[PDB]
């Protein structure tokens, strides 16, 4: 009866820490990429009559 | 206090030409990696395009060698040459300014700019 | 089916070849969106800056073709039948390039967006902005390196 | 064979050389970061007092010293042929973390003072002793962890 | 223009590169036909490449007489 | 919020299974001991070279935005600095090399073992020091690349100033391309009396 | 009943069919909405220009198509009976070719939004907008190559 | 192996050996850092204030000598073949001199910054900012006493 | 060890004697903390009341009393050989003047704070700040007759 | 021990004393804290309001004496042999007092404010906030009830 368990076997935990590390990874980069703005000065046209 | 700017100047001098020629003869393994991946890239793009035609026969295995081709013949001259080209062009580069002329290359030299006329373009 | 030839074994192949393209994908699309915005702001007032300025969007296109590389050669060395040795191989060599390609590709995207916009103001600071972008690309090809010397490796002397 | 010698005992061990460096280091690197910041920011106007305002980057190196120290010396305890208890290996696991979050301690207290003082410094210059003075506090901080961390090496093994 | 020296170019080392490629298959050079995943037949696939390689130099002809002029 | 609701709701669990498990008499069935023998010292052994290299290319790749985006904003009034402050780019770069030089040592002992010797002491030691080593090298490398960063941040930004304040704040970027090195060692340390997989 | 062909076989290749066409069209999704918001912003003064930025849209919805296809292919690979290799090989693709085709979705969805716009003030603008679109299409191609060499693996040589 | 005395009993008192040095100086760092930058602001006008004013960061040194004291004293009762009870009290002692003292910090930090900088303007109060650093320094001292009674019973009618 | 008195049952009690020291001192911190920032800014401008306006920080200060003599009579209640009842209760007691002694800190301290600034504009609302303070003060207290009751009762016919 | 009768049962009924007190304190403290702040800025200028708008922090004091009825009542039925049964109860006794008087803290504290402010410039408005106290008040009130009325039967028709 040296088994670890029936249910929660050495197999099945090293590829439930594996899939919760890659996981982790990219949740990460999930982030930065959402955070992405745009720069939407450059692109509109503004003039005004008092500088020009 | 004349005698410290010449110590200061020296103990900086050691403290890097030691750490220097660890991490000098260690940047020349961009020789061996570069290599390795121009070698590797070049055989997946032959066994991808140009050995698949090989395996065909008759009017339609005529017409994917001619098409195959091309593809090898365009990826090779752009993504093998000019991105892999410019690449170790600059970590050359890099091995002179920051590892060969470090040994001996003082500067800070006064440039040579006479007086002359030349066409102004306007 | 052995206490060397496991069922689950394969799954950290699969898994390895998955996350080198899905890794890389990521890094390579945070340094084209973001580079391709200055592209698209520069441009509007100094349109003959653009063919030259592409520079970063190609730069993380190679990114890409990294990891696709390490995907063809550890989905040829996958089996119903093979052992855990194998398998954790394939694993680091998907982790490898994947992890170091997304790290490169956001700062292509970094450093490429600035310099656009700073070269349309300083035509001296391009060549500033190519030297600085290579010590960016050449971090996918370090961790590309690890997954190659581990691939070799994989079956040698297996039974 | 031996109940008070498992064989993943070497496990808790590493884990201790580990945590001495990671958490040691990034004291250091939060004392010297922050305080260049202090340190060239004033340098746009008085650049003759950089090269006395030093000493705050100078007490962060030495604080990546004591996690080597104890780094090293855990290492030395190791072996795939010594009998290598459990109780030892416990132990190095706390010989690590006490010495890593005291030099995390010690930094984090360093980057702060150094910052403000350089900055403040420019402008009075009799300020600069009670500066060093209040940095000496901050550095026996990663002292205090690591004369714990020698007293637990030395009751491990014997 | 650069709509025809493109082709021609290509077309150029094609007609180079598949004849040496061909010349090989046929006389059975060992890196060509020497692994089992290697085609079996050696000349069979010559044949086929020899036209290929007449397709180009089609292309090549046609396209100096477009340059030439 | 959310996101830490889930760190609050984890810790409930983990607490609640505990004594579960405990006030029943089964507090043995939480065995971390056997976990460790159990699991293929195979695995530990691929993490540490893939967290090694990895994690020291996040660093290098994060100090050379820090420095290269304000260099860049620098250089349009200060053109001349591109290539001076060229160095702090390269004590960035240099920790990946140290995270692809162990990868190279230990690489070598990746070796096969037989099925009777596989879960031995000399195997079991071997796939825990490449673990913790390479988390050693990995972790501190990043710390390293980051910490770099913020330093030739401002020493672009002195240059710009004036040259002669550049040299000055090298000194602080030296001291901390030592964090990287120390690393290096104590990882060979480790893995020193490591053998190969037998 | 079998050790290498459990009853939970299945599971593993049904997610990966779910997962192909789930991931791609969140990213073909994504293109669409944000890169539809430029173009109704230009096209009230120029609507002359509606019928040429509506290239982020095609190609956004390229992406979900990458996705039919892998989910059509391993939903004939499927059965009751079949080898726990297989329902890896399943997963890996769906995820390969989901997750980065997500990835080829945000960047088409900013680069269109930014472009269609400065196109709007500069003419020559555009024809940068379809080169940096097709360095972001291409990121999602190279995740259907992978899934088509792993299905293709899929049931050979498998007992 | 007794069921007394089990092979995992020292890890209880590690951590309270470490313990007691990981929340005395994260006290102690948090006290002398926030003592340290008022000081340093009011001693620009005023720095004949300088050695005067060094008293709160004193305060939270003799915080840390706190924790020292205790984590020296129970690594002397460790051992190989130990009780729980001897762990659990070991704990014990650790949560209890840590946490109290960095509750300790969190106020002399609070409050040196507050009075060193209204002390510079009034000079009568810099007797007051003394007594409620006092009654600060005495929470620290108040969990030093509860860890020297529990070390004490550790070894105490054990088997 | 024993059904009724296992190995593991002073763990409870150990902890339950530290929390009763731990969560009082963060309360009775939280309280010298506010209330020694609005001292030390009034006591500026009037430095005559500064005698006075100690008076909310004693009332902090004797609630981390109540969580020593707590912690005293548990230590000497503890034994290697105890049922868990007695290590249960000991839990109780120790959350009880834990817990409502943070919270009695937390209303000290923003009351003490807004009464002593604002005292100085109208000397009739001391009085009133007392009085409110008096049943925050009070609420530390019936967590100490719990936990008195309590500790009386856990070594009450008990096996 | 016993089926029915086991050695985790008082762990359910000290968890019950314990929170009673705690989460009544809790809320008392709340609305002793955010009334306290409004009185004292009201009655600088109006001083002789002061000992009339003193009524919130009263009733928040009695929602403190519902938690410690109900955790005497649940002290005297501990005991080292007790069935889970009366151990449940003892725990939704406490949470039923415990976590209604939160509430009732919150109510009171956020309506003490408004109407002390309100006080100030309308004195009609003074009977008017009291009647939304007791609406309050007698939410604690009911969790009071059903607490009593679940410990009549936690010791009756039990073996
Ligand atoms: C797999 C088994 C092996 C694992 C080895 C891992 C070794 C890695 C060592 C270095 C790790 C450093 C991680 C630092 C992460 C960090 O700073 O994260 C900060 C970040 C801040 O988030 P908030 O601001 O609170 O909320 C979001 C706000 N929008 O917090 C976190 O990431 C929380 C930490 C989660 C760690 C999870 C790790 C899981 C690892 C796999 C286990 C299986
Ligand atoms: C069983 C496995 C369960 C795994 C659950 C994973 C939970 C992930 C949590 C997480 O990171 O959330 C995203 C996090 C939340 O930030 P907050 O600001 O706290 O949001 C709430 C604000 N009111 O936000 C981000 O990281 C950025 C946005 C993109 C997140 C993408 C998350 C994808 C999660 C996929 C889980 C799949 C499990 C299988
Ligand atoms: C990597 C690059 C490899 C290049 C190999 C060929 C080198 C020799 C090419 C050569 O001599 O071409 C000369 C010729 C001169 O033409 P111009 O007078 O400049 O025409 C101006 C029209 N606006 O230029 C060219 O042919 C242009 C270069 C074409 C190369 C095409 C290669 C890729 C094919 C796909
Ligand atoms: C490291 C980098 C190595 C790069 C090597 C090649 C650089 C060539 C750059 C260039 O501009 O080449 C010009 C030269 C043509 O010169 P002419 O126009 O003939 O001269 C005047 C004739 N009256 O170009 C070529 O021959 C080929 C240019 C490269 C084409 C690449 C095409 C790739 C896509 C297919
Ligand atoms: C082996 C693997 C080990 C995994 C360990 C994971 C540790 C994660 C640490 C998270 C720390 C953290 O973010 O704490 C957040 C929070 C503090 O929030 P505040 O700052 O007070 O919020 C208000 C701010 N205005 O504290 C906590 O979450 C404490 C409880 C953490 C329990 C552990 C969480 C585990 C999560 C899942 C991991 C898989
Ligand atoms: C979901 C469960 C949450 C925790 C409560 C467990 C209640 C329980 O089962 O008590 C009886 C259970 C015995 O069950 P068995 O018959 O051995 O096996 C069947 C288990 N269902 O008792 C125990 O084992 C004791 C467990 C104590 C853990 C701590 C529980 C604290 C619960 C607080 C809840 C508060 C409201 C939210
Ligand atoms: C945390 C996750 C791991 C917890 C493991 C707890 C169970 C365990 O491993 O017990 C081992 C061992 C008992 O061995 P047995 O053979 O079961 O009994 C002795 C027989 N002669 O445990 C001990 O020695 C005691 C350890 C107790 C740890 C505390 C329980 C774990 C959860 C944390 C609880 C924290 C306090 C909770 C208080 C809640 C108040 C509201
Ligand atoms: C605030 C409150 C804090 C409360 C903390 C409670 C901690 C509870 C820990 C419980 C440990 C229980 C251990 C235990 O009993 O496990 C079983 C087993 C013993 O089983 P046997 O008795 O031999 O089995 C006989 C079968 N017939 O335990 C062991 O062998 C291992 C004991 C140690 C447990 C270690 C737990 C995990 C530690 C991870 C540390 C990671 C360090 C990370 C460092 C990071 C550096 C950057
Ligand atoms: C050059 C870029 C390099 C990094 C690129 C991304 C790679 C990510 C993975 C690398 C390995 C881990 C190293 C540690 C990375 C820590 C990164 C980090 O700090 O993440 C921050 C980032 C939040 O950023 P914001 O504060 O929202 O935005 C910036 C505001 N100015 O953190 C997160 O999103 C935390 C997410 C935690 C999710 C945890 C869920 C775990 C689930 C496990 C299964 C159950
Ligand atoms: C992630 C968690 C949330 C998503 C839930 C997904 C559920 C799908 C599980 C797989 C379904 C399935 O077919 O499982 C069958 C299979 C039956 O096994 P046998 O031994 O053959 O049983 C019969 C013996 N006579 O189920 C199992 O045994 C698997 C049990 C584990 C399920 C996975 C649990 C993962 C939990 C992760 C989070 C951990 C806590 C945080
Ligand atoms: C077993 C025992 C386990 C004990 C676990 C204790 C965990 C404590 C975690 C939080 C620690 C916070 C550290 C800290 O700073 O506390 C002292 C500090 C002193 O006051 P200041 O913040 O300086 O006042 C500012 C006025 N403007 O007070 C606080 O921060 C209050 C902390 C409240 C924590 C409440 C934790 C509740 C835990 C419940 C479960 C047990
Ligand atoms: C077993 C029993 C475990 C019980 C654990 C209870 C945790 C206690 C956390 C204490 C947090 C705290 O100190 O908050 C006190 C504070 C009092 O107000 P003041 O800060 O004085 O003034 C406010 C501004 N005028 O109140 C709050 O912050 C409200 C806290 C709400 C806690 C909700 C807990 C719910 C738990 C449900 C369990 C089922």
């Amino acid at each position: 009866d040296d088994i670890l368990s029936s249910i929660w076997t050495e197999g099945l935990l090293m590829c439930l820490i594996v899939s919760a590390l890659l996981l982790f990874i990219l949740i990460v980069a999930l982030s930065w990429i959402s955070n992405l703005d745009i720069t939407y000065g450059a692109l509109e046209k503004s003039t005004n009559p008092i500088k020009k | 206090e004349d005698f410290g700017d010449i110590m200061i100047h020296q103990v900086i001098h050691t403290i890097e030409f030691c750490l220097n020629c660890v991490s000098h003869t260690a940047s020349y393994l961009r020789l061996w990696a570069l290599s390795l991946a121009h070698a590797q890239l070049s055989s997946v793009l032959w066994t991808m395009t140009i050995q698949i035609a090989f395996g065909f026969r008759g009017f339609v295995g005529v017409f994917m060698t001619v098409a195959l081709f091309a593809m090898w013949f365009a990826l090779t001259c752009a993504v093998l040459v000019l991105m892999e080209g410019t690449s170790a062009m600059l970590h050359s580069l890099r091995l002179h300014w920051v590892e060969s002329m470090s040994k001996f290359f003082v500067g800070e030299g006064l440039p040579y700019e006479p007086f002359a006329f030349e066409y102004k373009d306007m | 089916m052995t206490e060397l030839c496991p069922v689950y074994a394969p799954f950290f192949g699969a898994i390895g070849c998955a996350s080198a393209i899905i890794f890389t994908s990521l890094g390579a699309a945070y340094g084209t969106a973001k580079s391709g915005v200055g592209i698209c702001a520069t441009c509007v007032l100094r349109p003959d800056l653009l063919f030259k300025n592409i520079v970063p969007v190609i730069m993380a296109g190679i990114i890409a073709i990294y990891g696709l590389v390490v995907s063809v050669l550890v989905c040829y060395s996958l089996g119903q039948k093979q052992a855990l040795y194998t398998g954790f191989i394939q694993l680091g060599a998907g982790l490898s390039v994947g992890l170091s390609g997304l790290a490169a590709g956001f700062a292509i995207g970094i450093v490429g967006d600035a310099g656009v916009r700073g070269s349309s103001q300083q035509p001296r600071l391009f060549v500033g902005m190519i030297l600085i972008l290579i010590f960016a690309e050449v971090l996918g090809l370090y961790g590309l390196i690890v997954a190659l010397l581990l691939n070799s490796r994989a079956t040698q002397d297996v039974v | 064979s031996n109940i008070y010698a498992p064989l993943y005992a070497p496990f808790f061990g590493f884990a201790g050389c580990a945590a001495a460096m990671v958490l040691s280091c990034l004291g250091a690197a939060i004392g010297t970061a922050k305080s260049g910041i202090g340190i060239a920011g004033i340098g746009t106007f008085k650049p003759e007092l950089i090269m006395k305002s030093l000493i705050p980057v100078v007490m962060s190196g030495i604080l990546a010293i004591y996690g080597l120290v104890v780094a090293v010396l855990i290492a030395g305890n190791l072996s795939p042929t010594e009998d290598y208890t459990l109780f030892n290996g416990f132990m190095h696991l706390s010989c690590g973390l006490c010495v890593g979050f005291a030099c995390l301690s010690s930094g984090y207290a360093i980057g702060m003072v150094g910052d403000v003082g350089v900055r403040k410094y420019m402008h009075q210059p009799r300020l600069f002793v009670g500066i060093v003075l209040i940095l000496i506090f901050s550095e026996v901080l990663g002292l205090y962890g690591m004369i714990v961390a020698l007293i637990l090496n030395t009751r491990g093994s014997e | 223009t650069g709509k025809a020296w493109c082709c021609t170019v290509l077309s150029a080392f094609g007609v180079v590169i598949l004849s040496v490629i061909a010349h090989l298959f046929n006389t059975n050079h060992e890196s060509f036909v020497g692994s089992i995943n290697d085609p079996e037949d050696g000349p069979a696939v010559a044949h086929t490449v020899y036209l290929a390689a007449l397709v180009y130099l089609v292309f090549f002809v046609f396209c100096g007489f477009q340059v030439y002029l | 919020s959310f996101s830490h609701f889930l760190y609050y709701l984890v810790l409930i669990v983990v607490i609640v299974y505990g004594l579960y498990k405990l006030f029943t008499g089964h507090g043995s069935d939480i065995n971390f001991g056997k976990f460790l023998l159990r699991t293929s010292p195979y695995m530990w052994a691929n993490l540490g070279i893939a967290l090694c290299v990895g994690l020291s290319v996040v660093g290098a790749a994060w100090g050379i935005f820090i420095t290269g985006s304000s260099m860049i904003g620098a250089g349009v009034r200060a053109p001349r600095i591109t290539t001076k402050n060229l160095i702090s780019i390269i004590f960035c770069e240099v920790v990946a090399i140290y995270g692809l030089i162990i990868a190279i040592v230990f690489s070598s002992k990746l070796t096969v073992a037989t099925a009777e010797n596989m879960y031995s002491k000399s195997n079991l030691y071997t796939g825990y020091s490449l673990f913790w080593a390479g988390i050693t090298v990995g972790a501190s490398n990043l710390i390293c690349g980051i910490a770099v960063g913020i330093t030739g941040a401002t020493a672009a930004i002195s240059d710009a100033a004036d040259s002669a304040l550049f040299v000055k704040i090298l000194v602080i970027e030296i001291f901390g391309s030592i964090l990287g090195l120390l690393g290096l060692i104590v990882g060979l340390l480790m893995a020193g009396k490591a053998s190969e997989f037998q």
